[PDB]
C-alpha cells in the first residue's frame, strides 16, 4: 500500500490524506441524491435502492428532517448519515435554545462541516463516509441549499448531486431554468432527472423520494405529498418513453 | 493467517470470529477435569485434583469451592481468574440476600458471574482479556437442583450433567452414554467417580480428588477422607 | 548503527543512546549561526536575521528577545519552538517575581526553562524542543551566560557559537576571546565571529543584537547595529 | 531517510519535520493561489477564483474571510481546513477584545494562530492542518500591515507575499517590484497585485475569475470589492499602463 | 486488505471498511431466526441450537419491555448487551414518559449505539443481528438491525446461519400476510424455519422458541411444551 | 477571639548594624498555663530569625512549612535567603490560604547577607509585609508593645543599648498582658554573633 | 524483541531496557566515595574541562540533597536534575513530617522506589542515571550507598559508578583498609585511585571534584574542597609517586651492582 | 509472535509473560521455607558480598508483620516493592479489624497484587516468589507461596529459587513428622536441605526462626556453624 | 566466520554454510594431522563461539597495544634504518605516545622522515620526532557540546 493512507492525520509526501479520499470513494458508490434550489423554494428527490421486497415502504428514509425548516438529502454509507443527520439536529437545537431562533441555514452547514472537519482531523476515529445536503426556505434569507462531503467543505449550491450519478445529474441539471422555476414544476423535473439517471439493469429495484421546503409550506420542510408524487412519477416514466422515442 | 486477527480481543476475523475468546476457551483445558450432575435428589461435584507433589496441603488447589450455603463452583483454568470469578459470584449472591432478603437462584448467580465476564474490552466497565476459566455452578434453588455451566466468552447454560478441564470431551461422552432423568445422587455420585476414574491417568484412591453435593435440605457439603474413602471403596 | 532504536524517546539503545535528542540537537546544529560572549561587565548576544527575500519585512519577528529588566535570550533552531520557549520563560520569570519579589536569578530561569525541556523530552507523543537557547542575565553583580540544550541540559559560558557553522565560531572565539573583555569590545567580538560564518553582506538590518548590562538586556536598535557594523569595518 | 516520515513528532537524523514538510505540500493542492500587498496606507489581498460549474453558487464559494470589523483573511489550502481556521482566528479575536478591551493587533493574532499550530506540530494529537491564512489589518501605530501564518508555527510579516501553486513565481514579481519604489499608493497596490497574479498564470482576468479584498487608513475596515469595483480597476489599469 | 482490516478507522482504497464486513459475517455465525407481522400481530420465531444433548438449548428470544421483545443471531455478548440497553432504555421512557417507548424510537437508540463503535477505536462493532418485535400504537413492527448500525423496517425478514431460505420463503408468501389469523402467522414462521432446517432435521418443541406480541397480548415466549400448540397443528413436509 | 486563645507576643526592634527578635514563653489553652518553654522564635539562618505568634497549631505549622519551603529554596539557590525574600516567601504562604488562614502573625528579623543591614518586618495572618525601620510587634498586647516601643525607642542603637530597650518593652507589655507572658527570651542577632537571654519575667 | 519496552520481559526473565540502563551508567563521568570512621567523601572527574566553559556553579555532580546528606550523580543529565530535585523533596517531606533529618537508608530507598516504579510502569524509561550518597544519621553514623537505574541500593565501604569503574573498584579492594581508613588515607586513596582511572595525563586539580562530610562539634559539614586543597593533594600524591618511582630505581641500580 | 503483550492468549492458551516472570524468578538465590509442631523457618542462600560491600542492606528474609515473615526470591526491587505494601497492609487491616494479619489473609493480599500488576498491558508483573511463614492469630504455623502469576498455595515444606527443584526433592524425600517431631530437628532439615545447593554451608546460610508468640529471630552465623557442625558429625557417623 | 543469523530474508546463510565448512574441516571426522592454523581478527566478540570453541581455537593470543616499553621497542625497531641525530630521546617520543599502536609509532617514524625529507635533509631531530607525533596522533573529539555533555 501507499503506506500514508493509514489514519486521517498523515499526509502522503504530497499534501494528500488519503483516508479522506478513500472516504469519498465511499459516498461515490451509493444511490443518486439530488437537490434543486427553485425561485420559491428547494428540492430534494433520492433514488432510494430496495434492496429487498421483505423491507417495508419508506425504510431506509435518506431525506431527514433536521430542524423544522431545513431538510437533508443524504448519500453514503446510511448509519453515518443517520449520526449526522443527529448531530445535526442538535445542533439546530442547541442554537434554537441559545439564541432564540431558527439556525440559518449558512451557520447550520458551516457547524455540521466543522464537526466533519473534526473527525476528519484526527487518527483515532475515521472520516463520515457520506456526505449530504441541506435546504430550507425562509422570507429573510431565502431558498438555500448547501453540500457537504466527508472532507468537510460546505459550497452552496443551485443544483446539486451526489452519488453514484453525480456528474450526469449536474448534466442534466445545467438544462434547467431553475432560478425562474417554481416548486410545482421543479417537482416534476427532480423526479425525471432521477429517472433519466437511474440504471435499472444495475441497481433493479427502485423508489423515488421527494421533499420540499418553499413558500408554498411556509418554509416548513416536509415530503412531498402521495398525489404529487404520484404525479410526478407519471410525468417522469413518460419522459423516460418520450427520451427514448 | 490469524496474525493480524487474534491479537487483539477487539478485531473480527473475516469469518467473524473472536481468536482470543477461542484462545481462552483453549486455555481452559488446560485445568484438571471437573464432572458435574445435575439429578431430581440434588446435585454433585467431582474433580480431579492434580497434586504435583506432597508438601503441598490439599486444601490449597480450590477447584470445588462454595458459593453461600446452596451453590458449589467446580473450576477449571486459569487460578487467578478462577479467584476472581468466584469472588463475584459470592459477592453478587451475598448482595442479592442484602437487598430482596432470599437466595439468589443458581441461573442468576451464573448470570452475574457472565456479565461480570463478558466485558473483555467493553470500555465502560478493568479486564482486557478474557477470563481463561470455565465454571460449573451447582445449587438448589426454588426450582429444585441445578447446574449450570459457564464459559470465557460469558455463555453459560444449564446442563443435566456436564464435564469441563482436560478430559472433557473424552468424558462428556460417558456423561451421555450414563446419565437418565431418573438418577438418584448416589447413583449420580458412583457414574461421577467411574467416569473419573477412567478419564485419570493416575490411580483414584482417597486423595486425588474432591466430591462436593447440594441436595434440596442440608447445605452444600464437601465430602471429606472418610466419605471420600466410603465411595472409593466401591464406585 | 542502531536503527531500531531510533524513532522512539522512551528506550534506551543497547549503547545506552537516546538518539532521538541528539536527532533534535541535530536540527538545532542546522539553524542559523548565534552568538554569546560573555564581556567582563556585561554579556552579548548575535545571531543572523538573514531574510529569504527582500518581502520579508525585517522589522516584525525578532530572535534576541527579552524575559525581564535583566534577562533576554537567542535561540538556534526553530523559531515556533523557540517561541514556546520564550513563552514559557516570560511565564516562569513572573511566577518566581511573584513568589519572590525579587527579579528571578539568570541560573533559576535557566534551570527552569531546562526543566520545561525535560517535560518535552520524555514522553513518545511528544517531540523534544528542536531549538538550543542562549540565555544571558545580569543576577547578583556579575554576568551570566547560559546554554539550554533539547535533551533538558543547562551549561555556563563564557562565550559560544551555536548555528550551522559553531566550530568555527568556537576556533574564532578561542582565538580572540579574553575574560577581562569590555562589553563594547565583545560586541565587536559577536559581530566579526557572525561575520565568519555570515554569507553575503552583513546589513545592519539583517543581523541582530542584543546586550545585557547592569543597566539590564535591551536589544540594540539597527541605528546603533549600523554604528558599530560601521565601526568594525 | 523515510523511516522517520509517517509521525509528525519524529526528527529526521539529520533533524526535519517531513510531516510539516508534507503539511506546506497540502498548502500547495488547492490548485488556486494568493498574493498580498501592501502600500504606504492600505494593504491588498487576491485570490484566484474558481467556480467551476454552473451550479455552484459563487457567492458562497469565496477564500476572503472578515475575522474581525478591521482585519481580514486570504485562505488557500484545503477548505476544510480554512475555514476551521478562519473561525479560530474569529475566535481568538474576540476572546482578545473581551479579555483586554481593545481590537487584536493582526501581529497579535497571527502570533496567536501560529502558535496554535506549532502545538500541533509539536504534539501527536492532530494532523497540521494544510492551510495558509494571509492577515490583512490596520494598525494605529505601525499602518498596514500584511502577515502569513503557515501551518508550522511561522509567520513572519511581509511587504508583500503569495501563496499556493504559484508562490515563487509571485515572490520573484514582487521582489523586482517592491526593488523600485517600494512606495505604492491604493490604486497601484492593487495594480500591483492583479498583475502579479495575471503574469504568474499566464492569462487575464475577467472581473469575476479573482477576488480582492482592501483593508486602508481612511477606511480601515475590510471590504470585499465588487464585481463593478473588480472590473472598474481591471479596465482602468490596463488601459492606463 | 492485510493492512486495511485491522481496525474500523481504516478506510480501504475502495471507499470499503472491512471491520464491520467482518461483523456483518460473525452474524451469520448465530442460529436462524424469522420474525413477520400481521396487520394486528408481531412474531419472532427462532431455532435454538444444544451445546450437547445434555445441556439445554440456548435461549434466543428476550424480552425487552412488554410491548416488545428481541431475537439474536451473532455474539451472545453483545446480545446481552444490546438487550441491557434496550431494557434500560424502554424503562427510562416508561418512567419519564407514562407510556411505551415507540419501537421505532428503540431502534433509532440502537443505531446510534451501534454506530459509535464503527467508527472510533476503542472498541469493536456490536457482531449481532437483531430481529426487534414490537406492538405500539402505530401496529405491529419488525425490525433488522445489523452490526453496521443499519436497520431495516420489514414487513417479515430472516436472520443466522442458513437464512436465505426462510427470506425466500417469506417474499414468496408475504401476500399472505397482514389478513391473517395468529396460528396462522406462527405456522408462517415455523414453515419459515422449517425451510431454513438441513432436510433430515426438523422443528421440535425443544429447539424451537416463539415470541408473539400485538394487540391485546403482551410480548409472550412459548418454549418447551408451549409451543406444542403450534408445531402440533403444523403441517407436515 | 482566635489569638487570645492560645495568647502570645513577640516583638522586633532594629539598632545600627544589629537587630533584637524577642519573644514571650508561654503555651496556656485559655487561662490555663500548660508549658513554658514555648518556642516561637525558629532560626531560618545564620542572622535570621523568624517570630511567629498566635494560635500555636499555626504557630507550629507555619514554622514547619516556612522551613520545608527555605530550606529547598536554599538548596536549590545556594545562597542564604534575603530577608526580604522571606518575607515575600512568608507572605506568599500566609496568602495562599486567605479563605481560611493560619492564625499567626510573623515577624521577621535579620541582616543582610552581604551588606549586613537591618531587617525588621512583620506580616498579618494573610500576608500584608509591612517593612518598617524602627520596631514591630506582634500578637496580643500589641498597643502595650506599640506603646513601650514609641515611648523607648531612638536610632542608632547599640547590642547593649537595643538589648535593654527591647527588653524593657517586652517586659512592661506582657506583664500587663494577662494570657500572655511567662519569661521572655531576646535575640541579638549581629554581624558575627547572636546573643540569646532569657529574662526575669513576672512569672504569673 | 524483548527490549522494545521497559515493562517486557525476556524469555530469560530478564528486562534488557533496564540491563540497557545500567550498561549506559559507563558513559558518566567516574565517580567514587569512601567511607572513613572519621568521615566519608566523594570524588568525581569533570568529564569536559573546555577552557570556554564558566564555572559558574561550585559543584557539577556533588549535589547537597540536605543537611547531613550529599549524593554525586552518574548518567543523564536531565534524568539527574530530576532525581536531584526529587532526593531534596523527599528528605524534606521526611523533615516536615517527623522533625528531624531523613536517615540515609530511607533517602535511598525513597528515590530507589521511584525508579523502581519507572523501571515496573506504563512508557516509561529508567532512569539512566545511578548515584553515590554520602550522609550521617544518628542510626548508623557515617554511610555511604549506591543506586542503580533500576533502583538497586547497597551499602558500600568504598565504591565507584561511571567510567572505569572496574578498575577504580578492583584498585579500592585492593588498598582499602576495612576498618581503619581515616579522612586524610581516604583522601589520599581517592586520589590515587582517579589517577590510575583517569587516563588522561597527569591529574589535572581541575579536571576533579572532592566532597567530604564530617561530623564536627554536634552538626554535619559537608565541604567541597577548594582547588588549592585538591592541587595540593595531589602535588602530595604526584610527590609520593616519585619516591617510589626513585626507590624503584635505587633497587634497580643495586641489582645492577649484584 | 503470540508473547511480548501481557493480555494476549497464545493459541495453546498461554499467556507467556508471566511465566517469563516466573522464569525470571527462577534467577534467584535459594529461599526454602519449612513449618513445625511449634516452629516455622525459613532459610536463604547469601551469596557472599565483596569485602568493601555492606550486608545488612542486602535482605532476603523480611518480617511483615509481628506474627508474619517472608522470605524472597526474584527482583530485588520488585522484592522491596511488595514487601512494603505487604507491610502497609498488614497493619490496615489491623486497623479495619482489630486481628493481627493471618499469613492466609496477608499471602491472598500479595497474591491479589501480583495478579493485579498481571492483568494490564502498562504493568510489568512482579517477578518475584514468596515464602509466607507466620502464626495464625489462635497459633498455628502456617506456610504459603506465591508466585509471580497471582496463585498462593500453603505448603508444608519448600524451596524456591535457583536450587528449587534439587532442594523440593530432597524434602519430598526427607521431611517428616519424626523429623519435625520439635523445635530443632526442623532447623536441622532445613540446614540439611540448603546444604544440597549451598557450597560452603556456614557463609552461605541465614535461618530466620518463629515461634509461638515470640518475635522472629536470625540465627547468629556461630550458631550456624554450631548447626552444621552437628549435621556433618551425624552424615560422619551414620555413614 | 561471525556470529550465525537466523535463515531468512536477512541473513547471509552461504557464508554461514562457508563457515560451517571451515568448522568441519577444522575438528569433525578424521581430524587433521598436520595443518595448524592461524586465525586473525580485529574483533572478537563477534566470532561464532563454535569456531572460538576449544579444538578449533586451542589458544587466543591478545594483542593490547605497547605499554610505552612495547612502544620503545617499536620506536628503536623502526628508527635503526635512520640518521638519528645525537641528543634525540626515543623514550621520551614513547611516553609522549600513549594508548598508540606499533603501526602508529611506525607512522611516526615515517612522519618524522618525511619532515626531514621536506626540508633537503636525511636528519632527524626531537623537534621532527615531536611534530610527527603531534601529525600522526591527532583525535576528532566529539564536535557539539550538547552531543558532549548529555551525560554527566
Amino acid at each position: 500500500g501507499t503506506g500514508y493512507d493509514l489514519s486521517a492525520s498523515t499526509f502522503s509526501p504530497d499534501g494528500r490524506v488519503f483516508q479522506v479520499e478513500y472516504a469519498m470513494k465511499a459516498v461515490e458508490n451509493s444511490s443518486t441524491a439530488i437537490g434543486i434550489r427553485c425561485k420559491d423554494g428547494v428540492v430534494f428527490g433520492v433514488e432510494k435502492l430496495v434492496l429487498s421486497k421483505l423491507y417495508e415502504e419508506g425504510s431506509n428514509k435518506r431525506l431527514f428532517n433536521v430542524d423544522r425548516h431545513v431538510g437533508m438529502a443524504v448519500a453514503g454509507l446510511l448509519a453515518d448519515a443517520r449520526s449526522l443527520a443527529d448531530i445535526a439536529r442538535e445542533e439546530a437545537s442547541n442554537f434554537r435554545s441559545n439564541f432564540g431562533y431558527n439556525i440559518p441555514l449558512k451557520h447550520l452547514a458551516d457547524r455540521v462541516a466543522m464537526y466533519v472537519h473534526a473527525y476528519t482531523l484526527y487518527s483515532a476515529v475515521r472520516p463520515f463516509g457520506c456526505s449530504f445536503m441541506l435546504g430550507s426556505y425562509s422570507v429573510n434569507d431565502g431558498a438555500q441549499l448547501y453540500m457537504i462531503d466527508p472532507s468537510g467543505v460546505s459550497y452552496g449550491y443551485w443544483g446539486c448531486a451526489i452519488g453514484k450519478a453525480r456528474q450526469a445529474a449536474k448534466t442534466e441539471i445545467e438544462k434547467l431554468q431553475m432560478k425562474e422555476m417554481t416548486c410545482r414544476d421543479i417537482v416534476k423535473e427532480v423526479a425525471k432527472i432521477i429517472y433519466i439517471v437511474h440504471d435499472e439493469v444495475k441497481d433493479k429495484a427502485f423508489e423515488l423520494e421527494l421533499s420540499w421546503v418553499g413558500e408554498l409550506t411556509n418554509g416548513r420542510h416536509e415530503i412531498v405529498p402521495k398525489d404529487i408524487r404520484e404525479e410526478a412519477e407519471k410525468y417522469a416514466k413518460e419522459s423516460l418513453k418520450e427520451e427514448d422515442e | 493467517t490469524r496474525s493480524e486477527y487474534d491479537r487483539g480481543v477487539n478485531t473480527f476475523s473475516p469469518e467473524g470470529r473472536l481468536f482470543q475468546v477461542e484462545y481462552a476457551i483453549e486455555a481452559i483445558k488446560l485445568g484438571s477435569t471437573a464432572i458435574g450432575i445435575q439429578t431430581s435428589e440434588g446435585v454433585c461435584l467431582a474433580v480431579e485434583k492434580r497434586i504435583t507433589s506432597p508438601l503441598m496441603e490439599p486444601s490449597s488447589i480450590e477447584k470445588i469451592v462454595e458459593i453461600d450455603a446452596h451453590i458449589g463452583c467446580a473450576m477449571s483454568g486459569l487460578i487467578a481468574d478462577a479467584k476472581t470469578l468466584i469472588d463475584k459470584a459470592r459477592v453478587e449472591t451475598q448482595n442479592h440476600w442484602f437487598t430482596y432478603n432470599e437466595t439468589m437462584t443458581v441461573e442468576s448467580v451464573t448470570q452475574a458471574v457472565s456479565n461480570l465476564a463478558l466485558q473483555f474490552g467493553e470500555e465502560d466497565a478493568a479486564m482486557s482479556r478474557p477470563f481463561g476459566v470455565a465454571l460449573l455452578f451447582g445449587g438448589v434453588d426454588e426450582k429444585g437442583p441445578q447446574l449450570f455451566h459457564m464459559d470465557p466468552s460469558g455463555t453459560f447454560v444449564q446442563c443435566d450433567a456436564r464435564a469441563i478441564g482436560s478430559a472433557s470431551e473424552g468424558a462428556q461422552s460417558s456423561l451421555q452414554e450414563v446419565y437418565h432423568k431418573s438418577m438418584t445422587l448416589k447413583e449420580a455420585i458412583k457414574s461421577s467417580l467411574i467416569i473419573l476414574k477412567q478419564v485419570m491417568e493416575e490411580k483414584l484412591n482417597a486423595t486425588n480428588i474432591e466430591l462436593a453435593t447440594v441436595q434440596p435440605g442440608q447445605n452444600f457439603h464437601m465430602f471429606t477422607k472418610e466419605e471420600l474413602e466410603e465411595v472409593i471403596k466401591d464406585i | 548503527a542502531e536503527r531500531g532504536y531510533s524513532f522512539s524517546l522512551t528506550t534506551f539503545s543497547p549503547s545506552g543512546k537516546l538518539v532521538q535528542i541528539e536527532y533534535a540537537l541535530a536540527a538545532v546544529a542546522g539553524g542559523a549561526p548565534s552568538v554569546g560572549i560573555k564581556a567582563a561587565n556585561g554579556v552579548v548576544l548575535a545571531t543572523e536575521k538573514k531574510q529569504k527575500s527582500i518581502l520579508y519585512d525585517e522589522r516584525s519577528v525578532h530572535k534576541v528577545e527579552p524575559i525581564t529588566k535583566h534577562i533576554g535570550l537567542v535561540y538556534s533552531g526553530m523559531g515556533p519552538d523557540y517561541r514556546v520557549l520564550v513563552h514559557r520563560a516570560r511565564k516562569l520569570a513572573q511566577q518566581y517575581y511573584l513568589v519572590y519579589q525579587e527579579p528571578i536569578p539568570t541560573a533559576q530561569l535557566v534551570q527552569r526553562v531546562a526543566s520545561v525541556m525535560q517535560e518535552y523530552t520524555q514522553s513518545g507523543g511528544v517531540r523534544p524542543f528542536g531549538v538550543s537557547l542562549l540565555i544571558c542575565g545580569w543576577n547578583e553583580g556579575r554576568p551570566y551566560l547560559f546554554q539550554s540544550d533539547p535533551s533538558g541540559a543547562y551549561f555556563a559560558w563564557k562565550a559560544t557559537a551555536m548555528g550551522k557553522n559553531y566550530v568555527n565560531g568556537k576556533t574564532f572565539l578561542e582565538k580572540r576571546y579574553n575574560e577581562d573583555l569590555e562589553l563594547e569590545d565583545a560586541i565587536h567580538t559577536a559581530i566579526l565571529t557572525l561575520k565568519e560564518s555570515f554569507e553575503g553582506q552583513m546589513t545592519e538590518d539583517n543581523i541582530e543584537v542584543g546586550i545585557c548590562n547592569e543597566a539590564g538586556f535591551r536589544r540594540l536598535t539597527p541605528t546603533e547595529v549600523k554604528d558599530y557594523l560601521a565601526a568594525i569595518a | 531517510s523515510a523511516g522517520f516520515d509517517r509521525h509528525i513528532t519524529i526528527f529526521s537524523p539529520e533533524g526535519r519535520l517531513y510531516q510539516v514538510e508534507y503539511a506546506f505540500k497540502a498548502i500547495n493542492q488547492g490548485g488556486l493561489t494568493s498574493v498580498a500587498v501592501r502600500g504606504k496606507d492600505c494593504a491588498v489581498i487576491v485570490t484566484q477564483k474558481k467556480v467551476p460549474d454552473k451550479l455552484l453558487d459563487s457567492s458562497t464559494v469565496t477564500h476572503l474571510f472578515k475575522i474581525t470589523e478591521n482585519i481580514g483573511c486570504v485562505m488557500t489550502g484545503m477548505t476544510a481546513d480554512s475555514r476551521s481556521q478562519v473561525q479560530r482566528a474569529r475566535y481568538e479575536a474576540a476572546n482578545w477584545k473581551y479579555k483586554y478591551g481593545y481590537e487584536i493587533p493582526v501581529d497579535m493574532l497571527c502570533k496567536r494562530i501560529a502558535d496554535i499550530s506549532q502545538v500541533y506540530t509539536q504534539n501527536a494529537e492532530m494532523r497540521p492542518l494544510g492551510c495558509c491564512m494571509i492577515l490583512i489589518g490596520i494598525d494605529e501605530e505601525q499602518g498596514p500591515q500584511v502577515y502569513k501564518c503557515d501551518p508550522a508555527g511561522y509567520y513572519c510579516g511581509f511587504k508583500a507575499t503569495a501563496a499556493g501553486v504559484k508562490q515563487t513565481e509571485s515572490t520573484s514579481f514582487l521582489e523586482k517590484k517592491v526593488k523600485k519604489k517600494f512606495d505604492w499608493t491604493f490604486e497601484q497596490t492593487v495594480e500591483t497585485a492583479i498583475t502579479c497574479l495575471s503574469t504568474v498564470l499566464s492569462i487575464d482576468f475577467k472581473p469575476s475569475e479573482i477576488e480582492v479584498g482592501v483593508v486602508t487608513v481612511e477606511n480601515p475596515k475590510f471590504r470585499i470589492l465588487t464585481e463593478a469595483e473588480i472590473d472598474a480597476h481591471l479596465v482602468a489599469l490596463a488601459e492606463r499602463d | 486488505r492485510n493492512q486495511y482490516d485491522n481496525d474500523v478507522t481504516v478506510w480501504s482504497p475502495q471507499g470499503r471498511i472491512h471491520q464491520i464486513e467482518y461483523a456483518m459475517e460473525a452474524v451469520k455465525q448465530g442460529s436462524a431466526t424469522v420474525g413477520l407481522k400481521s396487520k394486528t400481530h408481531a412474531v419472532l420465531v427462532a431455532l435454538k441450537r444444544a451445546q450437547s444433548e445434555l445441556a439445554a438449548h440456548q435461549k434466543k428470544i428476550l424480552h425487552v419491555d412488554n410491548h416488545i421483545g428481541i431475537s439474536i443471531a451473532g455474539l451472545t455478548a453483545d446480545a446481552r448487551l444490546l438487550c441491557n440497553f434496550m431494557r434500560q432504555e424502554c424503562l427510562d421512557s416508561r418512567f419519564v414518559f407514562d407510556r411505551p417507548l415507540p419501537v421505532s424510537r428503540l431502534v433509532s437508540l440502537i443505531g446510534s449505539k451501534t454506530q459509535i463503535p464503527t467508527q472510533r477505536y476503542g472498541r469493536r462493532p456490536y457482531g449481532v443481528g437483531l430481529l426487534i418485535a414490537g406492538y405500539d400504537d402505530m401496529g405491529p413492527h419488525i425490525f433488522q438491525t445489523c452490526p453496521s448500525a443499519n436497520y431495516f423496517d420489514c414487513r417479515a425478514m430472516s436472520i443466522g446461519a442458513r437464512s436465505q431460505s426462510a427470506r425466500t420463503y417469506l417474499e414468496r408468501h408475504m401476500s399472505e400476510f397482514m389478513e391473517c389469523n395468529l396460528n396462522e402467522l406462527v405456522k408462517h414462521g415455523l414453515r419459515a424455519l422449517r425451510e431454513t432446517l438441513p432436510a433430515e432435521q426438523d422443528l421440535t418443541t425443544k429447539n424451537v422458541s416463539i415470541g408473539i406480541v400485538g394487540k391485546d397480548l403482551e410480548f409472550t415466549i412459548y418454549d418447551d411444551d408451549d409451543v406444542s400448540p403450534f408445531l402440533e397443528g403444523l403441517e407436515e413436509r | 477571639s482566635i489569638m487570645s486563645y492560645n495568647g502570645g507576643a513577640v516583638m522586633a526592634m532594629k539598632g545600627k548594624n544589629c537587630v533584637a527578635i524577642a519573644a514571650d514563653r508561654r503555651f496556656g489553652i485559655q487561662a490555663q498555663m500548660v508549658t513554658t518553654d514555648f518556642q516561637k522564635i525558629f532560626p531560618m539562618g545564620d542572622r535570621l530569625y523568624i517570630g511567629l505568634a498566635g494560635l500555636a497549631t499555626d504557630v507550629q505549622t507555619v514554622a514547619q512549612r516556612l522551613k520545608f519551603r527555605l530550606n529547598l529554596y536554599e538548596l536549590k539557590e545556594g545562597r542564604q535567603i534575603k530577608p526580604y525574600t522571606l518575607m515575600s516567601m512568608v507572605a506568599n504562604l500566609l496568602y495562599e490560604k486567605r479563605f481560611g488562614p493560619y492564625y499567626t502573625e510573623p515577624v521577621i528579623a535579620g541582616l543582610d547577607p552581604k551588606t549586613f543591614k537591618p531587617f525588621i518586618c512583620s506580616l498579618d495572618l494573610i500576608g500584608c509585609p509591612m517593612v518598617t525601620d524602627d520596631f514591630v510587634v506582634s500578637g496580643t498586647c500589641a498597643e502595650q508593645m506599640y506603646g513601650m516601643c514609641e515611648s523607648l525607642w531612638e536610632p542608632n542603637m547599640d547590642p547593649d543599648h537595643l538589648f535593654e530597650t527591647i527588653s524593657q518593652a517586652m517586659l512592661n507589655a506582657v506583664d500587663r498582658d494577662a494570657v500572655s507572658g511567662m519569661g521572655v527570651i531576646v535575640h541579638i542577632i549581629e554581624k558575627d554573633k547572636i546573643t540569646t537571654r532569657t529574662l526575669k519575667a513576672r512569672m504569673d | 524483541r524483548y527490549d522494545s519496552r521497559t515493562t517486557i520481559f525476556s524469555p530469560e526473565g530478564r528486562l534488557y531496557q533496564v540491563e540497557y540502563a545500567m550498561e549506559a551508567i559507563g558513559h558518566a563521568g567516574t565517580c567514587l566515595g569512601i567511607l572513613a570512621n572519621d568521615g566519608v567523601l566523594l570524588a568525581a572527574e569533570r568529564r569536559n574541562i573546555h577552557k570556554l566553559l564558566d564555572e559558574v556553579f561550585f559543584s557539577e555532580k556533588i549535589y547537597k540533597l540536605n543537611e547531613d546528606m550529599a549524593c554525586s550523580v552518574a548518567g543523564i543529565t536531565s534524568d539527574a536534575n530530576v532525581l536531584t530535585n526529587e532526593l531534596r523533596l523527599i528528605a524534606q517531606r521526611y523533615l516536615l513530617q517527623y522533625q528531624e533529618p531523613i536517615p540515609c537508608e530511607q533517602l535511598v530507598t525513597a528515590l530507589c522506589d521511584i525508579k523502581q516504579a519507572y523501571t515496573q510502569f506504563g512508557g516509561k524509561r529508567p532512569f539512566g542515571v545511578s548515584l553515590l550518597y554520602i550522609g550521617w544519621d544518628k542510626h548508623y553514623g557515617f554511610q555511604l550507598y549506591q543506586s542503580d537505574p533500576s533502583g538497586n541500593y547497597g551499602g558500600w565501604k568504598a565504591t565507584c559508578i561511571g567510567n572505569n569503574s572496574a578498575a577504580a573498584v578492583s584498585m579500592l579492594k585492593q588498598d582499602y583498609k576495612e576498618g581503619e581508613m581515616t579522612l586524610k588515607s581516604a583522601l589520599a586513596l581517592a586520589i590515587k585511585v582517579l589517577n590510575k582511572t583517569m587516563d588522561v595525563s597527569k591529574l589535572s586539580a581541575e579536571k576533579v571534584e572532592i566532597a567530604t562530610l564530617t561530623r564536627e562539634n554536634g552538626k554535619t559539614v559537608i565541604r567541597v574542597l577548594k582547588q588549592k586543597e585538591v592541587e595540593q593533594l595531589i602535588k602530595k600524591h604526584e610527590e609520593e609517586e616519585a619516591k617510589a618511582e626513585r626507590e624503584k630505581k635505587e633497587k634497580e641500580q643495586k641489582e645492577k651492582d649484584k | 509472535s503470540y508473547d511480548r503483550a501481557i493480555t494476549v492468549f497464545s493459541p495453546d492458551g498461554h499467556l507467556f509473560q508471566v511465566e517469563y516472570a516466573q522464569e525470571a524468578v527462577k534467577k534467584g538465590s535459594t529461599a526454602v521455607g519449612v513449618r513445625g509442631r511449634d516452629i516455622v523457618v525459613l532459610g536463604v542462600e547469601k551469596k557472599s558480598v565483596a569485602k568493601l560491600q555492606d550486608e545488612r542492606t542486602v535482605r532476603k528474609i523480611c518480617a511483615l508483620d509481628d506474627n508474619v515473615c517472608m522470605a524472597f526470591a526474584g527482583l530485588t526491587a520488585d522484592a522491596r516493592i511488595v514487601i512494603n505494601r505487604a507491610r502497609v497492609e498488614c497493619q490496615s487491616h489491623r486497623l479495619t479489624v482489630e486481628d493481627p494479619v493471618t499469613v492466609e489473609y496477608i499471602t491472598r493480599y500479595i497474591a491479589s497484587l501480583k495478579q493485579r500488576y498481571t492483568q494490564s498491558n502498562g504493568r510489568r508483573p512482579f517477578g518475584i516468589s514468596a515464602l509466607i511463614v507466620g502464626f495464625d492469630f489462635d497459633g498455628t504455623p502456617r506456610l504459603y507461596q506465591t508466585d509471580p502469576s497471582g496463585t498462593y498455595h500453603a505448603w508444608k515444606a519448600n524451596a524456591i529459587g535457583r536450587g528449587a527443584k534439587s532442594v523440593r526433592e530432597f524434602l519430598e524425600k526427607n521431611y517428616t513428622d519424626e523429623a519435625i517431631e520439635t523445635d530443632d530437628l526442623t532447623i536441622k532439615l532445613v540446614i540439611k536441605a540448603l546444604l544440597e545447593v549451598v557450597q560452603s554451608g556456614g557463609k552461605n546460610i541465614e535461618l530466620a526462626v518463629m515461634r509461638r508468640d515470640q518475635s522472629l529471630k536470625i540465627l547468629n552465623p556461630e550458631e550456624i556453624e554450631k548447626y552444621v557442625a552437628e549435621i556433618e558429625k551425624e552424615k560422619e557417623e551414620n555413614e | 566466520g561471525s556470529s550465525r543469523l537466523e535463515g531468512g530474508s536477512g541473513g547471509d546463510s552461504e557464508v554461514q554454510r562457508t563457515m560451517l565448512e571451515l568448522l568441519n574441516q577444522l575438528d569433525g571426522f578424521e581430524a587433521t594431522k598436520n595443518i595448524k592454523v592461524i586465525m586473525a581478527t580485529n574483533r572478537i566478540d563477534i566470532l561464532d563461539s563454535a569456531l572460538l570453541r576449544p579444538g578449533r581455537i586451542d589458544r587466543k593470543i591478545e594483542f593490547p597495544p605497547p605499554n610505552e616499553e612495547a612502544r620503545l621497542d617499536i620506536l628503536k625497531i623502526h628508527s635503526r634504518k635512520m640518521n638519528l641525530t645525537r641528543g634525540i630521546n626515543l623514550r621520551k617520543i614513547a611516553e609522549l605516545m600513549p594508548g598508540a599502536s606499533g603501526a602508529e609509532v611506525k607512522g611516526v617514524c615515517t612522519e618524522a622522515g618525511m619532515y626531514a625529507l621536506r626540508e633537503r635533509r636525511v636528519h632527524v631531530t626531537q623537534e621532527d620526532f615531536e611534530m610527527a607525533v603531534a601529525k600522526v596522533m591527532q583525535k576528532d573529539s566529539e564536535k557539539n557540546m550538547s552531543i558532549k555533555k548529555l551525560w554527566k
